[PDB]
């Protein structure tokens, strides 16, 4: 129920943050790094597969961002729909009125 | 019309998705600016910090407000009915019509 | 529908059904036609017909209120309306009209056979609840 | 750009829906016999009266 | 405009012709008659819900194996007769016909018992049968010379009754066109009781 | 004589108002106020009933219930005529004190009723109880009074209590009751159902031999219980608590 939606939005937000940081680092060091020291770990062994992995990153970040935003919007609409649907919430004068009506009909009939 | 509480609830929700749209738009401008920043002109460098900060602060408080709404759902629990009176009101209006029929000076 | 089911039992007194949308009531001096019609000079009795429609609607509302009261009163009672008892729509109006006709006829008879024959007779009219 | 254009379009329809609907009334969701999707329905008969 | 199964019909007719020694025409005629009978039954079902004869006036039973419809009318009628109608395929003409199974209709002259074009004017045929049965009963009553003939109305029977010692007046009795119970114009409680006894 | 098929439960007054609304959302009917007064009578211990067949146990002594309706003019104090007579008055009935005291009930002194312990076995989903009932219409004589009548039969007074609550009529003859019970003594009045309402949903069957009807009744009761899942838990009470024979003393309240 609502707690499950809370948790789902939680991984939604953390996934946004993580993929944001990932695309940031990927595009910033998209310029390949060559360092003589053994400490650095950046490998570009096969030339064109580097571009393939780059477009990999592009497609992944696009799909994930769009899907997460769309899911959040659908979640908001579902909440609003639940809001709309689920929230469960003289005689005497008539006497002379009918008397005049019936006498008028009797006279007119 | 609906009771007011639902009205400000829907206003807050509408603000929520408008904020989400603003976040997407600002993501578009930050992606745009990073391209020319990689190109090599440093004039728009100061704008980058402002755009990033506004993007993050737009991402955070929107989710916070939505969290507040979902929390409101938690304590809002416990807080044809019209048919039970429907015939009655129909009754009333019919007699009103008879009154208009009964008085010939009001049929103008 | 209620008018149809009610008037199906009044054939013996001069009430007939023409088609699925028309019913006819005959009186020694008058005729009434009730029709259900699709949309596809002020006369004397137009107000009369409007009043008839109004009281028919009022009687239907009264029937609904009686049904609801009977339902609320007790759960066991099966709510199956009786045509002879529950459905009272044309009965009051027809009774009023025919009672007025018979009252006029008896007034005439008394005047001819008593008032015209025996002078000085005093007549007083009363209604008893 | 595509997402912004489309998305603002459905906010346009969304606001039209929100400010076009009035209210007590028995409202629910039903599955259409022909379409099979969920649509809003209102009970207006005298069945409960 | 009927949604015919064209390919299944193609294979069926091809198989029949391959196995044929005539048979295709017989099958087509049988299917046409069955479809006409089924749509007549469907029209009866549609009419019975809201028709003038809904209140036990007409009952119809349909048999597909014999492809015949039996119609019973005037259940509350015991005047040495039972209103029965049979709709079925005529042997001589291979056509669906309606027969009013009644001995009174059997010896009745200048009055057709078998009718066609049931689909177009089933209501007219039923009304004609109703009026003919009422007229036959009325003619039998006149032959017994219990009720005198009404010149103004051919469907109204006059019964002579003395209202007082010297008065000798006629009373108008009429026949219901739907269920067929005799009724008076302005029956008294005794008159209503004896009308019910007559029924 | 009926076979009554019943299910029980209880609720705290805090949710009371909310509960009421939900019921009207389901049944489509509004609640109706009611009250009653029950007096329990037991066989006189001064008389030795040797006729109880000890070697065969043909029968055991039991307790008789006499019920009557009391007008609200005895239950409304001087502070309450301003409010209309509807269900909301129950919201003010939370104190152990009540306008009807011991002296008025003594001045009063109907429906006579006897029951048996529910049917044994653990394959029963609803409480099935047998009830034998009759009605007293009037009386006369030199000592025409309920007390004198029950002493003539051979019974004496044991205690009494007062029920106030609301009723809901649903389809298929199902009756749902929300009750508050006040025990009454010369020492004073004490509300046993303190800070809550007792909920009881039941149906009546006229003939115990008909089993199709009993199966239908059980189906309706279990469907009703499965409708209220998550809000209130309706349960079968203890079979040994609804036993009203004189030999052993306990009272489901």
């Amino acid at each position: 129920m609502s707690n499950q939606a809370l948790y789902e939005k939680l991984e939604q937000t953390r996934t946004i943050l993580s993929v944001k940081l990932a695309e940031l680092i990927n595009m910033t060091t998209i310029a390949d790094r060559n360092d003589d020291d053994e400490g650095s770990f950046a490998q570009e062994n096969s030339e064109l597969a580097v571009a393939t992995t780059s477009v990999m990153m592009v497609n992944n970040q696009t799909m994930q961002l769009i899907k997460n935003v769309q899911d959040l919007l659908i979640l908001t609409r579902s909440i609003k729909e639940k809001w709309l649907l689920n929230q469960i919430p003289d005689e005497k004068q008539i006497e002379e009125l009918l008397d005049n009506c019936i006498e008028t009909f009797v006279a007119e009939k | 019309m609906q009771p007011p509480y639902i009205q400000e609830r829907l206003k807050s929700l509408n603000d929520i998705e408008t904020q989400l749209c603003s976040m997407l738009q600002e993501a578009s401008q930050v992606t745009f600016i990073f391209g020319e920043l990689k190109r090599g002109n440093e004039s728009v460098k100061p704008q980058f910090e402002n755009h990033v900060k506004q993007f993050y602060e737009r991402l955070d408080k929107s989710t916070t407000q939505l969290r507040k709404e979902i929390q409101l759902l938690d304590e809002n629990v416990g807080t044809n009915k019209k048919a039970l009176g429907q015939d009655t009101e129909k009754m009333e209006e019919q007699l009103d019509l008879l009154s208009a029929i009964l008085d010939p000076s009001k049929s103008k | 529908y209620q008018i149809k089911k009610e008037c199906a039992l009044l054939i013996s007194y001069g009430v007939s059904i023409e088609n699925e949308n028309k019913v006819i009531i005959e009186l020694p001096n008058e005729k009434f036609e009730i029709e259900l019609l699709s949309l596809d000079l002020p006369k004397i009795n137009d107000k009369r017909a409007n009043l008839m429609l109004v009281m028919l609607r009022l009687l239907l509302v009264v029937i609904f209120k009686k049904t609801l009261r009977s339902r609320i009163s007790s759960p066991h009672g099966l709510i199956n309306l009786n045509v002879d008892d529950d459905i009272l729509i044309i009965r009051p109006i027809l009774g009023k009209v025919r009672f007025a006709n018979y009252k006029l006829l008896l007034k005439k008879i008394i005047k001819d056979y008593v008032l015209d024959i025996v002078p000085g007779s005093s007549i007083t009219e009363t209604e008893v609840e | 750009n595509k997402l912004s254009s489309i998305l603002q379009n459905e906010h346009d329809y969304w606001n039209k829906i929100m400010q076009s609907i009035s209210n007590k009334d028995v409202i629910f969701k039903i599955r259409d016999r022909t379409s099979g999707q969920k649509l809003l329905a209102i009970k207006y008969g005298y069945e409960d009266s | 405009n009927l949604p015919l199964n064209k390919p299944r019909l193609e294979k069926l007719i091809n198989e029949i012709l391959l196995k044929s020694n005539l048979s295709l025409y017989n099958f087509l005629h049988k299917y046409v008659l069955t479809l006409q009978l089924y749509m007549v039954h469907r029209e009866f079902l549609k009419l019975a819900n809201g028709g003038k004869f809904s209140k036990s006036n007409l009952i119809h039973n349909y048999d597909s194996k014999k492809s015949t419809i039996t119609v019973r009318y005037w259940l509350n009628g015991k005047m040495d007769s039972k209103g029965k109608i049979t709709i079925g395929i005529q042997r001589t003409t291979e056509s669906l016909i309606l027969k009013w199974d009644n001995q009174s209709a059997s010896r009745a002259k200048n009055m057709p018992v078998i009718y066609n074009n049931i689909v177009s004017n089933i209501e007219g045929i039923l009304d004609e049968i109703m009026f003919n049965h009422a007229r036959i009963i009325r003619s039998e009553l006149l032959a017994r010379d219990i009720f005198q003939e009404d010149e103004e109305n051919s469907d109204v029977l006059l019964f002579q009754l003395p209202t007082t010692c010297v008065s000798m007046a006629p009373i108008q009795l009429k026949i219901d066109l739907l269920s067929g119970q005799f009724y008076f114009r302005n029956p008294t409680p005794l008159l209503s009781n004896y009308a019910s006894k007559i029924n | 004589m009926v076979q009554q098929l019943s299910l029980f439960g209880s609720i705290g007054d805090d949710g009371y108002d909310l509960l009421i609304s939900t019921l009207t959302t389901i049944s489509g009917n509004p609640p109706l106020l009611y009250n009653s007064l029950c007096t329990v009578w037991k066989p006189n211990p001064s008389y030795d009933v040797e006729n109880v067949n000890s070697r065969n146990q043909l029968v055991e002594p039991n307790r008789i219930k006499l019920s009557k309706e009391v007008p609200f003019s005895y239950l409304i104090d001087e502070t309450m005529m301003d409010k209309p007579l509807n269900f909301r008055i129950l919201k003010s009935f939370t104190n152990d004190k009540i306008p009807l005291n011991y002296a008025m009930t003594r001045n009063i002194l109907w429906s006579l009723q006897i029951s048996d312990i529910p049917a044994a076995g653990n394959n029963r989903s609803v409480s099935m109880q047998t009830i034998a009932e009759t009605i007293i219409l009037s009386s006369a004589g030199k000592n025409s009074s309920v007390s004198s009548l029950m002493n003539g039969l051979g019974y004496v007074f044991e205690f009494q209590y007062l029920t106030i609550g609301v009723k809901f009529f649903m389809k298929h003859g199902l009756i749902l009751e929300l009750q508050k019970i006040w025990q009454i003594e010369e020492a004073g009045n004490s509300q046993i159902t303190s800070g809550g309402f007792l909920l009881k949903a039941y149906i009546n069957v006229s003939r115990g031999t008909d089993i199709d009807r009993i199966n239908y009744t059980e189906t309706a009761l279990m469907n009703l219980k499965k409708e209220l899942q998550g809000y209130i838990e309706l349960s079968v009470p203890d079979r040994q608590s609804m036993d009203s024979r004189v030999a052993h003393g306990n009272i489901l309240i």
